[PDB]
């Protein structure tokens, strides 16, 4: 669920999911359209795609359990959906950590009309 | 707590 995803992001980047990643670029947050503006936006695009592979799951509300082995994120055994949701979130959190250096405040609250194009997962 | 990404 978004409860775990947000704690994961904060632990990983130090930034709060809302509003640092709730309305970033063209894919971080609501909606999905256009060309990812940058690496961080690509992380969200891939994350969106990851959820896309789990049609009969509910990523925003299904809660899962995860632990940290030393710094590593370790998803715990849960239902099939919970396992896959956790793996999708884990990857985005790491992807976010890996691209902090290029995080740009000019992409927060990015207007919709500037998200031009299509991109298949 | 604090996400809707
Ligand atoms: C169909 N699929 C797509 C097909 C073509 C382009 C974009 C998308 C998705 C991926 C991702 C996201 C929402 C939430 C879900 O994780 N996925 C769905 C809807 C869309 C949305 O952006």
């Amino acid at each position: 669920s978004l409860l775990e995803f947000g704690k994961m992001i904060l632990e990983e980047t130090g930034k709060l999911a809302i509003p640092s990643y709730s309305s970033y670029g063209c894919y971080c947050g609501w909606g999905g359209k256009g060309t990812p503006k940058d690496a961080t936006d690509r992380c969200c695009f891939v994350h969106d795609c990851c959820y896309g592979n789990l049609p009969d799951c509910n990523p925003k509300s299904d809660r899962y359990k995860y632990k940290r082995v030393n710094g590593a994120i370790v998803c715990e055994k849960g239902t099939s959906c919970e396992n896959r949701i956790c793996e999708c979130d884990k990857a985005a959190a790491i992807c976010f950590r890996q691209n902090l250096n290029t995080y740009s405040k000019k992409y927060m609250l990015y207007p919709d009309f500037l998200c031009k194009g299509e991109l298949k997962c | 707590f604090l996400s809707y990404k």
